[PDB]
RNA sequence: AGCCAGGAUGUUGGCUUAGAAGCAGCCAUCAUUUAAAGAAAGCGUAAUAGCUCACUGGUCGAGUCGGCCUGCGCGGAAGA
């Protein structure tokens, strides 16, 4: 789906996912939606609301995915006791702080924007707002 | 329903009873297309531009559209009355012609409150050169 | 061309601050020039409607602080990071 | 009273397929409508559907409105086409202009709603790009 | 009646009420529209 | 919000089934003849008839409408 194509290391830390974001002012686009919750999106999660909002807005304007998974999540399989190694890596994640604008677009209506945010934001597991360009 | 077209209404208002002395009672209750469409047929078939089937039926808009004159004609605003101006003589039978509008089948609530055309009676005047 | 009624504020850091951003007074500064930086203090509601139209990030402001007049200009703004709320307003003379 | 806007190709009378019953369903039969209808369809050129209206009262005698066929096939027969063209922006069939758009409606004084001739001239031209001939 | 748990509206004829404490859309044309929110 | 109301020609858009009329949708997509006018916005229509409504006037006489930040609540909520 959505994962790095080479990496220097296979499995990476836990970590845990504190402070506030970076990416907050709507750059590219126009329409933009913002995290407001705290949690970690998914290839399958983002694959999930960008086709959704390509479905919503029937492919007309530019989307911008901003965010992309890079972050390993491993998963130990089941019947298997807690020793022996760190599991084996199954998919990939990307961590959210509150703030980080997800996906953007242009060239839709606002009203529009807002139909296929709401339609691709009940797709993600974070609770999300809708935010516009300021200059 | 906008602020400077009602003012442009006015003003069209105040120029058009400046215009027309056949300033007209179209009374209609159930106001019918087909009576609009040889309203304006006939306009656009012996005018040019200037003749409509025109509803600015306004309770206090025909008593701002009066003050150029008619300055008892404010009365003649309420109670569903409504106006047609048209200028080639004095009081021509398009004024007839409106009126067989509001006759052709319709609710019978015309009545020709008056306009104050010839300072006259309130009566149906069709005294004309003809 | 917007007239904002400021305040000079006493004490910074991060304690007063915080306490004027819940009592619904954002702080902003004004440097520019060779006049020393001044430290002002803004309702949030005016300046939030202020900036929703985007002349204010474009024109000379005008700034009544202690009766005095002071033309300025907005420069740099921090907003909120998840709200739409204001921070903090770099302001050029 | 008791009237529809409706009528197949007056090439052939006594419609009893395409229309029919929308003329003489009721206890007035087709045999006037045949006979007129031929009588009616002498005077305007042929190749065009000449609608008839029907009106009736409680004698079985009547009127009918005896009026222009449609400008859509005025149009036809300018153009040579019957079935124009499916999907009217895609394959490209013709172009047409507004003096013979004068010659084609200059007679529908009596049946046109409208005294504006550029009107008549633009609308005309509408169908015509509704058609498949975009002017 | 499909006893939803997120009711909402599906034209303009529905209307949503309160009864008792919970939420029902109630359309006075077409019965597949009646809600309640349970 | 009620309330008395009214509400297309080109045209019944080319089609293509069968009749294309708002309904069968694609592609068109405007000039009014302009109170306001929808190549009608929906419905089930054998197309046949329409109901409304979009908008405008009457009547009536003080507020009304929909978004955001919110505090406290509501439903979501089933186990021996
Ligand atoms: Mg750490
Ligand atoms: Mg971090
Ligand atoms: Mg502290
Ligand atoms: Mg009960
Ligand atoms: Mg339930
Ligand atoms: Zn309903």
């Amino acid at each position: 789906m959505l994962q790095p194509k080479r990496t220097k290391f296979r499995k990476m830390h836990k970590g845990r996912n504190r402070g506030l974001a970076q990416g907050t002012d709507v750059s590219f686009g126009s329409f933009g939606l913002k995290a407001v919750g705290r949690g970690r999106l998914t290839a399958r999660q983002i694959e999930a609301a960008r086709r959704a909002m390509t479905r919503a807005v029937k492919r007309q304007g530019k989307i911008w995915i901003r965010v992309f998974p890079d972050k390993p999540i491993t998963e130990k399989p089941l019947a298997v006791r807690m020793g022996k190694g760190k599991g084996n890596v199954e998919y990939w994640v990307a961590l959210i702080q509150p703030g980080k604008v997800l996906y953007e677009m242009d060239g839709v209506p606002e009203e529009l924007a807002r139909e296929a945010f709401k339609l691709a934001a009940a797709k993600l597991p974070i609770k999300t707002t809708f935010v516009t360009k300021t200059v | 329903a906008l602020n400077l077209q009602d003012k442009q209404a006015i003003v069209a208002e105040v120029s058009e009873v400046a215009k027309g002395a056949l300033s007209a009672v179209v009374a209609d209750s159930r106001g019918v297309t087909v009576d609009k469409m040889t309203e304006l047929r006939k306009a656009g078939r012996e005018a040019g531009v200037y003749m409509r089937v025109v509803r600015n039926t306004l309770l206090r808009r025909a008593v701002e559209g009066t003050p150029f004159e008619c300055l008892k004609d404010a009365f003649v605003g309420p109670t569903l009355i409504a106006y047609s101006m048209e200028h080639p003589g004095a009081a021509a039978r398009l004024f007839k012609e409106f009126a067989k509008a509001n006759a052709k089948f319709e609710v019978k609530a015309a009545a020709f409150e008056g306009e104050l055309i010839p300072a006259s009676q309130i009566d149906r005047l069709a005294t004309l050169p003809t | 061309m917007f007239t904002i009624n400021a305040e000079v504020r006493k004490e910074q850091g991060k304690g007063a601050s915080r306490r004027l951003r819940a009592a619904n007074k954002f702080p902003a500064i004004i440097y520019g020039g060779k006049e020393a930086p001044l430290a002002i203090e803004l309702d949030h509601d005016k300046v939030m409607n202020m900036q929703a139209k985007a002349e204010f990030y474009s024109e000379v402001l005008t700034i009544v602080v202690d009766g005095k007049e002071i033309k300025v200009k907005a420069q740099d703004v921090q907003r909120h990071p998840y709200k739409p709320k204001l921070q903090h307003i770099d302001f050029v003379r | 009273q008791a009237y529809v806007k409706l009528q197949v190709a007056a090439g052939m009378a006594n419609p009893s397929p395409p229309v029919g019953p929308a003329l003489g369903q009721q206890g007035v039969n087709i045999m006037e409508f045949c006979k007129a209808f031929n009588a009616k369809t002498d005077s305007i050129e042929k190749g065009l559907p000449i609608p008839v209206v029907i009106t009736v009262y409680a004698d079985r005698s009547f009127t009918f409105v005896t009026k222009t066929p449609p400008a859509a096939v005025l149009l036809k027969k300018a153009a040579g086409i019957k079935s124009g063209s499916g999907k009217p922006n895609k394959d490209k069939v013709g172009k047409i202009s507004r003096a013979q758009l004068q010659e084609i409606a200059q007679t529908k004084a009596a049946d046109m709603t409208g005294a504006d001739i550029e009107a008549m001239t633009r609308s005309i031209e509408g169908t015509a790009r509704s058609m498949g001939l975009v002017v | 009646m499909k006893v939803r748990a997120s009711v909402k509206k599906l034209c303009r004829n529905c209307k949503i009420v309160k009864r008792d404490g919970v939420i029902r859309v109630i359309c006075s044309a077409e019965p597949k529209h009646k809600q309640r929110q349970g």
